[PDB]
RNA sequence: GGGAGUAGCAGCAUAGCCGGGUGAGAAUCCCGGCCGCCGUAGGGGCCAGGGUUCCACGGCAAUGUUCGUCAGCCGUGGGUUA
RNA sequence: AGCCGAGGGAACUCGGCAAAUUGGCCCCGUAACUUCGGGAGAAGGGGUGCCUGCGGGUGUGUAACCCGCAGGUCGCAGUGAC
RNA sequence: CCCGAAAACAGGCGGCCACCGAGGGCCCGGGAAGAAGACCCGGUUGAUGGGGCGGGGAUGUAAGCGGGAAGGGAAACCGACCCGUUCAGUCUGCCGCUCCCAACAGCCCGAGUGCUACCGGG
């Protein structure tokens, strides 16, 4: 999969679960949508995500999350499981 | 009292989801030309022309307004004969002769597909087959087919099916039917531009409904409305039969049902994706493409007006079983103008 | 086959669309979509909207 | 006992997420940041009535409409000066 | 529990129940009848944003609060939401 | 025309296994299907989802920069709006090309015993 030290960027489609739920919570399930996606992507077992992303989700509210980020991710083997550290871009 | 009809058709229950996505045609059509009576393809899209009038009616010699539905069509490929002997209620089947060589692709329907059966043993069982048709024992025989999904970029799990052939003989059948084995049918050969069809095919799903729009009942009144039994029917019954009858409408599964339609005539039969008008070649592809299915690449159909079934949905049509007295002639009618413009 | 030309836009449209309005007065008035039929009966400008062509009959007037 | 591992734990103020910790154990306990509700009251003060519910340390059998390492709950020791 | 709905406009119903219409301020103009106090906000109509400016009242006031007018311009809509 | 092998005479044909293993389910990526179940297409013999590149469409000409503007002020300068850069910018629950990321790693159900009374070969 994605080597270890190099950083690559993904773009993280947030505009899928837009209507699968109601408005008021579409934010704190976009976080858990950027999770998951990242660690199937990445192969990670483990995933850290960043308050600049956080924040950038939560730039507006709990209804209008972006509808693609665009996140760095970077990986590390401790103890033979892959752990993705996620940062802007 | 008031009277009025009763609200929906009692002929067309149990209103359940079809057996299979593949439809079924359980009645053939009496045809003198020795010819194979079907062909089945993948819709693609509706669009409109503009065409002279030449079915019975005034507005015949004018021009009109006439939308249509576009069938892709690959050809099929033959694999099959049958044979059907009559037993003590009604016909069963009898043999089956296969062809050798087949895709690589038709495993992905029928597993368990043989393993030696070489071209020795397939004529052997042709011979058979004819040594028998010329006994008397047989009465009638089927063609065994399948779809090639591979050629449009579609899918590769084909659909196979078994059609009938015109003719009051058998002899005759079994001739056009071992000259055609192993090979392909394209629509050119089989069908004929201006021939009534008959449209045979699954219908959208909708899933469950209730009986308003399932049936047509008449919403109720607006203090009903209020008190929580608007879109509700107000009776299951009488006092005594102390039953609910079959008859009453309810909720349940509202589209997928297996559907026939008569009547809808061929206009254009085309070759590669381009119409050939009197004057220049044509492509009938929108721009942009069709929604919800690309391009069309190798043939396809014009279809008078509206047809079942969502838009990659497998159609089989026939020719018509149930025509009228005054039919319109069997040629292309003169088409003026074709809509290449986006759909979407 | 004839195509015909919007009163609002414009543009040439094909056959089997759009819409004509008759006034009592017998003066006929083509519309291509609900856009330009609603923007003119509603009072718009198309004289001052770059995707129409009274635009370029008022860029000259400039 | 069956009803039944069902109804209800919606409606009048729809609120939580990322990072760190403590711990046998964390949707719900603590710290930071983001996002939000009230905002002539859901803020601030004080009668009657209740009577120790106040405070700190230690706990989780039971109570708390869920969990709980939390608590107006349980244990020990304190606290009201004219 | 709420938002919009072409064309018709109470044909619905015991019944125009429910919903919708109107809506702030300035100016003009306002009936029958009347216990002459009222009716009366009767009714009916026009106007209303932003910008650049000019004047008036009280006041020592290029402090403060109020009152009139011209011109330019943008929009389907200027008590633009409440 | 619609339903229909649970039609108790509980059917007919072709083919594959049994007398390790034919087939099937879970699982993964998705919807043309959907209250749970079921159904359909795909799974590196690969364009199923995402991305990047382009086509088509919806609104309606972005910010910044430069010039003008009723009028005001000693002058520098203000100034609603207008023109140009600009069929622009933003968006795409639509199509196409392209292996750049992911459809991996696997795990389970599974027919398989016989007798007299026999039918037609041995
Ligand atoms: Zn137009």
């Amino acid at each position: 999969p994605i080597k270890p030290g190099e950083e690559v960027i993904f773009v993280v489609p947030i505009n899928k679960i837009k209507k699968r739920v109601p408005r008021w919570k579409r934010a704190p399930r976009a976080a858990r949508f950027v999770r998951e996606w990242i660690a199937r992507h990445a192969k990670a077992d483990e995933v850290i995500i960043g308050t600049d992303v956080n924040e950038k989700i939560w730039e507006r509210g709990a209804e209008k999350p972006p509808g693609k980020l665009r996140v760095k991710v970077v990986v590390e083997e401790s103890e033979g499981k892959r752990i993705a550290r996620v940062s802007l871009a | 009292k008031i009277h009025r009809p009763r609200r929906g058709s009692l002929a067309y229950s149990p209103r359940k989801r079809a057996k299979s996505i593949v439809p079924r045609i359980r009645s053939w059509p009496k045809d003198s030309e020795v010819r194979m009576l079907g062909f089945a393809g993948y819709k693609a899209g509706m669009t409109h022309i503009l065409m002279i009038d030449d079915s019975p009616g005034l507005t015949k010699g004018k021009e009109i307004f006439v939308p249509v539905t576009i069938v892709e069509v690959p050809p099929l490929f033959v694999y099959g004969i049958r044979a059907y002997k009559q037993g003590y209620l009604g016909l069963e089947t009898a043999t089956e002769v296969w062809f050798h060589d087949l895709h690589k692709n038709v495993a992905r329907r029928i597993k368990t597909l043989p393993k030696n059966y070489n071209e020795e043993a397939f004529q052997a069982k042709l011979g058979q087959l004819e040594d028998l048709v010329n006994d008397g024992e047989i009465a009638d025989v089927r063609l065994l087919v399948h779809t090639q999904p591979w050629l449009i970029g579609l899918k590769k799990k084909p659909e196979v099916m078994e059609y009938a052939i015109g003719g009051d003989d058998v002899k005759a059948k079994f001739d056009y039917a071992k000259e055609k084995i192993g090979k392909e049918l394209r629509a050119g050969e089989v069908l004929h531009e201006g021939e009534l069809l008959d449209v045979i095919a699954v219908t959208k799903g909708k899933g469950t409904q209730g009986p308003v729009k399932r049936w047509g009942v008449k919403v109720q009144f607006h203090k009903a409305q209020r008190a929580g039994k608007g879109r509700h029917i107000g009776n299951l019954g009488p006092w005594h039969p102390a039953r609910v009858m079959w008859t009453v409408p309810q909720a349940g599964q509202m589209g997928f049902h297996h559907r026939t339609e008569f009547n809808k005539r061929l206009i254009a039969i085309g070759e590669n994706g381009k119409l050939v008008l009197d004057g220049n070649e044509i492509e009938i592809t929108p721009k942009g493409g069709f929604p919800h299915y690309g391009i069309v690449r190798s043939d396809f159909l014009m279809i008078e007006g509206t047809i079942p079934g969502s838009f990659k949905r497998i159609i089989r049509v026939r020719p018509a079983i149930r025509p009228p007295k005054k039919k319109p002639p069997v040629e292309r009618p003169q088409i003026t103008y074709v809509s290449r413009e986006s759909k979407q | 086959a004839r195509w015909n030309v919007c009163s609002y836009c414009g543009r040439e449209f094909e056959p089997g669309t759009g819409k004509m309005f008759v006034r009592n007065d017998g003066r006929v008035l083509f519309f291509c979509s609900s856009k330009c039929e609603k923007y003119y009966f509603m009072g718009r400008n198309p004289r001052k909207l770059k995707w129409t062509k009274a635009f370029q009959e008022a860029r000259l007037q400039r």
